[PDB]
RNA sequence: AAGAACCUUACCUGGUCUUGACAUCCACGGAAGUUUUCAGAGAUGAGAAUGUGCCUUCGGGAACCGUGAGACAGGUGCUGC
RNA sequence: CCGGCCGGGAACUCAAAGGAGACUGCCAGUGAUAAACUGGAGGAAGGUGGGGAUGACGUCAAGUCAUCAUGGCCCUUACGACCAGGGCUACACACGUGCUACAAUGGCGCAUACAAAGAGAAGCGACCUCGCGAGAGCAAGCGGACCUCAUAAAGUGCGUCGUAGUCCGGAUUGGAGUCUGCAACUCGACUCCAUGAAGUCGGAAUCGCUAGUAAUCGUGGAUCAGAAUGCCACGGUGAAUAC
């Protein structure tokens, strides 16, 4: 199979060419490092990304669509557990055991009558 | 090529409207494309329910307006024909181009 | 109730839409200079009902002047009366 | 919490040591939800006091921490005359997650301008001991000795 | 560069000390700054005549600096000598652009007085 | 802060200042109207704004051009 | 004060819609206005064929309305020359061609509607509420849903303070939604006050 | 109040009332309307020009307009105890 | 044309119809052989999964006769009704809500990213030209997954500011475009150029919030010729602590 993007995170999607090379990041071709390859905060969205071990010989090419950037990590991440077990389906019980193949239904609550935010109440005058 | 928008406020009358569509296409006997959906246009209204004073309780209404396009390949003079009151539907609302 | 302003808005609409609206707008444009005015006296001796900014959209069943909403065309107690009664096609509580 | 406590999420490691105490520090100190600009404040710090002390960069965090972590802190039970502060043993995660607020509230109270500068300072601070952290260590620990109520 | 005021640029920039005389605006103090082009974070020292004679051609050309207090003198002292309001009621001091004054505009009303 | 397609009179208030310009002996001026900009053809003039069920005379100037009739004009009392 | 309205609950899920039309945003406040007028008219000018149900379906060139009656002899007329004149005032309020259906309401005890006026009939022709109220809940009871609720509000019986008695038999449950229930309402316009009548019916678990 | 420059919009000046801004009749005349002049802050008047088409078993019926007395209106006036 | 743009394909994101799944279903322990509780496997989701709509008999004679309808009372050559203008926008002070902040976790300047929801026919308005700018003129595509509103904002990579009253922004009459021309005086906003006050984190007290929540960062709606930091929705990063 060609080892691509799969799941979804916060509003993304994921769309990775990820293959067999040398890893280096370039989205809409273009490269990490022209983008925001000294971006802090990049290493720690690129962590979930590397956190399913098996980047350490794939070349990736991202263009995950839609959403935030952690959200897009997640997604990236996922779909990379997806694809790894419709390779071989050994090391699920791994990454369940690691917790990555949960997806986290974590989404923004809504708006709310009488209230500025989803919880947030106006102040209350006790008198 | 014949561009039939068809549309309604309830998704069992689009779903009747354009499957009776897609039967007098398949009656004729020409190559169909499925009928897409196109997004649902969820027009919000929110209505004070108090007459004299409320702002925290407040009631929220929507009018849902479904949307298919059937976008059949091939029309025929046998349609055109039987296109005649056709739809039946009181509901539904039916666009046209050519 | 309120019959005084249902026969004032009658009166600014039908002067607005029906009388004008043409001869409005083309003194506006005419105002407008494209390359003491003769359009701006104009449009002031013409009555000041027919400008469409004195039309308050108003409820068509009472005649309340808020809480109307163009696209129901009444007021908000009574699209509340006709949406819980089923007058108006469609209209269903949001829950989201 | 009349019913149930609800246990601490699983904290990520951080990326550059695979450390949750690292971690744990970097969600402390973050305000508005900024993540980057801790993490590089946390980094920036890291490296100063790392080149300063001559050590590595989690060690010389795990001395500092050391010294802000305390053993003994009281607690308002009111056992005498309806007011009255009883010490309690700490439990690890209170003991870290303390040294933690202490640091970063110590780098808040610290003049200098740049929050990563003042972090290594109080840092090395709390690292030979004479930090306002660490201040704020000695006086929770006189409290408790004023205070003595109950082993 | 010191016309028509009391305050000068000190190893700092023209602008400030430029807007911090009154009778202009901060256009002037942009306008010398994007005619000039270089940094005036810059020691003040070998300060250009060319750029006192910009400052001062530039003031000249726009309103020059004094008109201020001009116009509100004018202004106050026209509607006071006239017996109108409108000058009586810009000596008053309280907001006449719009602005509410019914609990605000401690700006003009000072601290307040009980 | 207004518009430059044309500056705005009233044009009541613009035959009766012609007329009174024309013949030259005139009385005060009553208009209702406070939102007109003063010509320089109504220096020479007062004209009365209104304010209450009393009168305020304004004698316009050389200056009181590019302002509107009501500036000068006080609507609201107070101490 | 604090109840919802069940048709208004139940609108989408169990009870039907009463009007059945699309119109743009330009035509629908016309559209609705038109249905109404037409509704009012026939209302006030049919309350005394007891009706319970008017539905207006829009095709957008005609309008067709059915009217849901008990008694179908009276809203016809005779040859269908009350019906025509109808369709005809139908046809210039709507100002669109017209067509009337008439869909009969068998069992005329078990629409709310019905016993909301009939006991609004009653209360201006001063029987007593207690009897109006019993009388319905027992002819349903008999005629066979599963519960009656029956509301009579204000002023009852000429005392100076008004109160609210409700009569209640078998499952009335409001809160399910998969619930049948018919709710309707009736105002009778009495001497000393106008009295108001709110009946729920429930019929079953769809 | 999910829109105070007028409007909205009730509290201060001018103008109007037995049909009033707003419907129903009874009686008489005129198509409805369009375009202008002048006075005035202006619905207010005072004047002018063109349209009597739509139709009635024409013993003239229209959606309509103007006027007159009556019934009648009308009220964001009070009492939510 | 290295723009899916173009053949193709329907493989996926999706758009939107119908199903499945989550039931303490299984295992172990506790508990009475019950309910249940506590962990574990499976699994995207675990024990109301999150949120919402749903507000029982009643209570306050709570609110509305100013939404309407309505009983009684009153005005009716006025307590009906029209116009101009004015007030609802004032101001010795006091609290209730929210916004801008007192900077360096921040400004300021260049470059570079990643969303969601909604609206649109007197309505949305691209591209080009003219303007510092608000905007002007020319003006395609659009009653809509097309087109337009609309190259979001924090995040940034380098620099510079390293007490600065700081782009934190107050303050009359101007210099202005734009709205309706009854008309931006009493009275809209907008880069407004208008003098850059105060506040160097705030006393007694007090308020909102157990996880995508708090906090922060931006966007759209309705009212509407215009006129929000209010109300009604939407997205990003992302806490700390419950002994």
């Amino acid at each position: 199979n060609q080892y691509y993007g799969t799941g979804r995170r916060k509003s993304s999607a994921a769309r990775v060419f990820i293959k067999p090379g040398n890893g280096k990041i370039v989205i809409n071709q273009r490269s990490l490092e022209q983008y925001f390859g000294r971006e802090t905060a990049r290493m720690v969205v690129r962590q979930p990304l590397e956190l399913v071990d098996m980047v350490e010989k794939l070349d990736l090419y991202i263009t995950v669509k839609g959403g935030g950037i952690s959200g897009q990590a997640g997604a990236i991440r996922h779909g990379i557990t997806r694809a790894l077990m419709e390779y071989d389906e050994s090391l699920r019980s791994e990454l369940r055991k690691a917790g990555f193949v949960t997806r986290d239904a974590r989404q923004v609550e809504r708006k709310k009558v009488g209230l500025r935010k989803a919880r947030r109440r106006p102040q209350f005058s006790k008198r | 090529r014949i561009r039939i928008r068809l549309k309604a406020f309830d998704h069992r009358l689009i779903d009747q409207a354009t499957a009776e569509i897609v039967e007098t296409a398949k009656r004729t006997g020409a190559q169909v494309r499925g009928p897409i959906p196109l997004p649902t246009r969820k027009e919000r209204f929110t209505v004070l329910i108090s007459p004299h004073v409320n702002k925290d309780a407040r009631d929220q209404y929507e009018i849902r307006t479904h949307l298919r396009l059937v976008d059949i390949v091939e029309p025929t003079e046998k349609t055109v024909d039987a296109l005649m009151r056709l739809d039946l539907a009181a509901g539904v609302d039916v666009q046209i181009s050519l | 109730a309120k019959q005084s302003m249902k026969a004032r808005e009658v009166k600014r609409v039908a002067l607005a839409d029906k009388y004008f609206a043409k001869r409005a707008e083309l003194k506006a444009i005419i105002s407008d200079v494209n390359a003491r005015w003769n359009a701006v006296l104009k449009l002031q001796t013409l009555p000041r009902d027919s400008s469409p900014s004195r039309q308050r959209n108003r409820c068509r069943q009472t005649g309340r002047p808020h809480g109307f909403l163009r696209k129901f065309g009444l007021s908000r107690i009574k699209v509340r009366e006709a949406a819980m009664r089923g007058e108006i096609p469609g209209l269903k509580k949001a829950s989201w | 919490p009349r019913r149930r406590v609800i246990g601490q999420r699983k904290i990520l490691p951080d990326p550059k040591f695979g450390s949750e105490l690292l971690a744990k520090f970097v969600n402390i100190l973050m305000v508005d939800g900024k993540k980057s600009t801790a993490e590089s404040i946390v980094y920036s710090a890291l490296e100063t006091l790392a080149q300063r002390s001559g050590k590595s960069e989690l060690e010389a965090f795990e001395v500092a921490l050391e010294n802000v972590r305390p053993t003994v802190e009281v607690k308002s039970r009111r056992v005498g005359g309806s007011t009255y502060q009883v010490p309690v043993e700490v439990r690890p995660v209170r003991r870290n997650a303390l040294a933690m607020r202490w640091i970063v509230e110590a780098a808040r109270k610290r003049g200098d301008k740049s929050m990563a500068l003042r972090l290594a300072n109080e840092l090395s601070d709390a690292a030979e001991n004479k930090g306002t952290a660490v201040k704020k260590r000695e006086d929770v620990h006189r409290m408790a000795e004023a205070n003595k109520a109950f082993a | 560069a010191r016309i028509a005021g009391i305050n000068i640029p000190d190893h700092k920039h023209a602008v400030i000390a430029l807007t911090s005389i009154y009778g202009v605006g901060k256009t002037r103090s942009k306008a010398i700054l994007a005619a000039a082009g270089i940094a005036e974070d810059v020691k003040i020292s070998e300060l250009s005549e060319g750029q006192i004679d910009t400052l001062r051609d530039e003031v000249a050309k726009f309103v020059v600096e004094g008109d201020l207090r001009r116009e509100i003198s004018m202004s106050i002292k026209r509607l006071m000598d006239l017996g109108c309001y409108r000058g009586l009621r810009h000596r008053r001091g309280l907001p006449v652009r719009g602005q509410r004054t019914k609990t605000n505009a401690r700006t003009r009303k000072g601290p307040r007085k009980p | 802060r207004s518009l430059k397609k044309g500056p705005f009179i009233d044009l009541h208030l613009l035959k009766k200042v012609e007329k009174a310009v024309e013949s030259g002996d005139k009385k005060p001026l009553r208009t209702w109207s406070r939102r007109s900009t003063i010509f320089p053809n109504m220096i020479g003039l007062t004209i009365a704004v209104h304010n209450g069920r009393q009168h305020v005379p304004v004698f316009v100037t050389d200056e009181m051009v590019g302002h509107k009739l009501g500036e000068f004009a006080p609507t609201r009392t107070y101490r | 004060g604090q109840k919802v309205h069940p048709n208004g609950i139940r609108l989408g899920i169990v009870k039907p819609w009463n009007s059945t039309w699309f119109a743009n945003t330009k035509e629908f406040a016309d559209n609705l206005d038109s249905d109404f007028k037409v509704r009012q008219y026939l209302t006030k000018e049919l309350a005394k064929a007891s009706v319970s149900r008017i539905v207006i379906e829009r095709p957008a060139k005609s309008i067709r309305v059915t009217i849901h009656t008990a008694r179908p002899g009276i809203v016809i007329g005779k040859k269908g020359e009350d019906v025509e004149k109808l369709r005809k005032v139908v046809a210039d309020i709507a100002g669109v061609p017209a067509q009337i259906n008439i869909a009969e309401v068998r069992k005329p005890e078990l629409d709310a509607k019905l016993v909301a006026d009939s006991i609004t009939s009653q209360l201006e022709r001063r029987v007593m509420f207690r009897r109006a109220m019993k009388r319905a809940v027992q002819n349903a009871m008999r005629l066979g849903a599963k519960g009656i609720k029956v509301e009579v509000s204000g002023r009852l019986g000429g005392a100076e303070i008004a109160r609210t008695e409700w009569y209640r038999e078998g499952r009335v449950p409001l809160h399910t939604l998969r619930a049948d229930i018919d709710y309707n309402t009736s105002e009778a316009h009495t001497t000393y006050g106008v009295i108001g009548v709110k009946v729920w019916i429930f019929k079953g678990e769809i």
